[PDB]
């Protein structure tokens, strides 16, 4: 019996990134880029801060043009593996990134010399969350999908939500710029005031998860969307909203999401999201079938291509989003099948009026939910939630019992738990972060129990005991008794 | 744009009282709309909340019993229906396009619930 | 996100002056807390910081003595008791957080800042 934790003498950790070829773990920390060993040994350490700089000044910064310059922490906002290259965003120098080698973090690949106010990535707060995806456009060139928060205290326009950016143009020191129409055009930012919660591939294209204001409906409400962009698509025309909700509308605003990740399906189709009452009581887990999303999202595009966004009945399901000065149209019927990620005559940023509902799995009396891993064992599925006073909760969810909260442990008292729970590459870790400490946790606490009265009176879907050895084991290492539903009993 | 609340006044405690959400100049749509309250001297509180269907009707336990909610879609208005009243219901009474306290980001001037013992 | 300063007043040498740093949108409690001053023509420098746990303190040398720090992570407040005043401790006082070796008392880079106050001394 041995632990492994890492820690930075109270530094906080903002991003966690693992590289699925080598095992390798990239952690964004406040000045610091670390690079761990699977047991979360360290291997290299690059500094990114403090450095002398103020959110109105621009990169390069000269220490004479910007006389309010104060020295300033560089919380990491964006980590990435991609294929060739990780990707490094800070909140210093209006979000800028680079690129850096896997396996040797210290050596600088792509950093542009002058970066213009198209190359401002990331969210330059702290405060402001910033997402991101790496997918493939079609000749197979490396493309950044970044979702960033409205924080305008800087320069220039505001930074467009969602936008689609090029990890290698021609001539690298373009690298991270997006064209002009590869965005999201959206007027009052302050305003919609997005917050990100998770990007994902799916299919040939891009979703992400966040919460922004419904400003057409009354009471100016805060309310969680699911978006979807075609990845070739390069004038964001197939763009289009859905709000998402739980328990008929009493939830509405998510904290957190994940796919079903394990050894047999590595990305799975349902999303399980975590809402609460929480705004930038009792948590709830939902789960949305990315099918039905597709569903509706088909069924929002065909409305408002062809019956100005209108349902048989006459009733509005759909309309232009945002405050886009367009049209929902007549247009032939075959116009889908025709152009299914849109055309320069098709009415684009579209939303749909109609929510996606979803019933709960699982509720959690005063618990604030704020992280979220699913897996699979055996045919079972198991979630592991993170909350915001610093404890993981284990649940056993399907197919019996659901309302199955088998396990809880404290990892750092009233320090929220990180969105970034990741697995190892055999699913038998969870790496988990608070706000100044990473741990390695066993998902199969098995070996702990040495009797059989033992290994049964502690129920986990992973563990049970074998009578072939004298082990509490997993299944898959031997005739097993089962400790969460018992097939027989003891001696 | 905004709705509006209507119905209040003054009851005995174990009378009844119909409160009105309605929709001036437009359609309600697809939003869930909920109740909320506000006793003197207290936070705003939930109290109720049905979608746009009608299907799903929540209640919190401190009228789960007593009140009734219901969305009548060819007068764009939600109704909450409130037996056995106490003195503790007295409140301010507001709705919204929403159910949890926290998302609304526009409160209208609510209507004005005295129960007398 | 957001940090404000308050107390700040005109007091004669050998006064007192009680300065606050309240905190909204966050919580302090992961945080160290530094307090710093910057007079009117001079650059900013630092005053006093404190460790998130409370348990480790640093003094600039011109308020050694003089000065003194205490966070209350309940009430998301920390506060500066300044003694002995004189008249180079005239200044805009700040406070600020960081998120970067917080269980040290360094306070060299900040995430965030307050807007200040003003501390004259005759
Ligand atoms: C923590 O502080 C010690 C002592 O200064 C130093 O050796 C170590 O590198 C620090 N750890 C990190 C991750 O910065
Ligand atoms: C949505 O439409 C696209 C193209 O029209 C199609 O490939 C996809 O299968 C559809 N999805 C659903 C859920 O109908
Ligand atoms: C009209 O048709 C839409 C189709 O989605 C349905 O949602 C709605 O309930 C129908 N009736 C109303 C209330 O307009
Ligand atoms: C950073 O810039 C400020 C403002 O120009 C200056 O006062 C300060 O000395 C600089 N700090 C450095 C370079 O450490
Ligand atoms: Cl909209």
């Amino acid at each position: 019996p041995l632990p492994a934790a890492f820690t930075a003498n109270g530094t906080h950790l903002q991003h966690l990134a693992r590289d699925p070829t080598t095992g390798t773990l990239y952690v964004g920390a406040t000045n610091f880029l670390f690079q761990l060993s699977p047991g979360l040994q360290l291997e290299a350490v690059v500094s990114t801060g403090p450095v002398n700089d103020s959110r109105d000044c621009l990169p390069p910064v000269i220490p004479d043009e910007c006389p309010q310059a104060q020295p300033t922490n560089n919380p990491n906002q964006l980590l990435l593996v991609s294929p060739e290259a990780l990707v490094v965003c800070g909140s210093v120098h209006q979000g800028i990134c680079e690129l850096r080698s896997l396996g040797q973090i210290r050596q600088l690949l792509l950093r542009p010399e002058r970066p213009g106010d198209t190359q401002y990535v990331a969210a330059n707060d702290p405060a402001v969350s910033t997402v991101g995806l790496v997918a493939q456009g079609l000749v197979g060139e490396p493309l950044l999908f970044v979702g960033r928060g409205y924080t305008s205290r800087g320069v220039g326009g505001g930074i467009p939500p969602i936008t689609t950016r090029a990890l290698r143009p021609p001539d690298p020191q373009a690298a991270f710029s997006y064209e002009e129409t590869a965005k999201l055009a959206v007027g009052r930012l302050s305003e919609y005031s997005h917050h990100f919660v998770s990007a994902f591939v799916r299919g040939a294209s891009a979703y992400f998860l966040f919460l922004r204001r419904d400003l057409k409906a009354p009471s100016r409400a805060f309310r969680a969307y699911v978006s979807r962009v075609c990845l070739q698509d390069q004038h964001y025309y197939s763009y289009v909203e859905l709000p998402l909700a739980c328990q008929g509308g009493r939830y509405g605003l998510i904290q957190a999401a994940a796919v079903a990740t394990s050894k047999e399906v590595a990305r799975g189709d349902v999303l399980f999201a975590a809402f609460s009452s929480v705004a930038p009581g009792t948590s709830v887990l939902c789960a949305f079938p990315l099918d039905e999303v597709d569903q509706l999202a088909n069924y929002t595009r065909d409305a408002c291509y062809t019956r100005e966004g209108r349902a048989e009945n006459g009733t509005k399901v759909a309309d232009i989003a945002y405050d886009v000065l367009s049209d929902c149209a007549q247009l032939p019927v075959d116009t889908p099948d025709a152009f299914p990620c849109g055309s320069d005559h098709t009415p684009s940023p579209m939303v749909s009026c109609v929510p996606l509902e979803a019933t709960p799995i699982l509720e959690l009396p005063g618990v604030q939910l704020t992280a979220v891993a699913v897996t699979m064992e055996d045919g079972h599925t198991i979630a592991f939630l993170g909350d915001s006073q610093g404890q993981l909760h284990r649940v056993y969810l399907g197919p019996g019992r659901s309302a199955a909260p088998y396990s809880k442990q404290s990892i750092q008292p009233g320090s929220p738990v990180n969105r970034d729970l990741t697995f190892d590459g055999t699913f038998e870790h969870l790496y988990v972060a608070t706000q100044t400490t990473l741990v390695k946790v066993p998902v199969a606490p098995c070996a702990q129990h040495l009797d059989c009265d033992s290994c049964l009176a502690h129920r986990d879907p992973y563990c049970g005991w074998c009578v072939l050895l004298g082990r509490c084991s997993r299944r898959s290492e031997c005739q097993w008794l089962w400790s969460f539903q018992p097939e027989l009993g003891c001696l | 744009v905004q709705l509006q609340e209507s119905g209040g006044g003054l009851v005995q405690a174990g009378g009844s009282l119909r409160l009105s959400c309605a929709a001036s100049g437009f359609t309600l749509g697809y939003y869930a709309i909920g109740w909320f309250r506000q006793a003197p001297g207290k936070e705003r509180e939930e109290v109720s909340c049905i979608n746009a269907s009608g299907g799903s009707t929540f209640y919190e336990d401190s009228v789960k019993g007593r009140f009734t909610i219901s969305r009548d879609n060819a007068k764009n208005t939600v109704f909450l229906q409130m037996n056995r009243l106490k003195p503790e219901d007295t409140a301010v009474y507001y709705c919204a396009a929403a159910c949890e306290v926290v998302a609304v980001g526009y409160w209208g001037q609510g209507t004005q619930v005295t129960v007398s013992a």
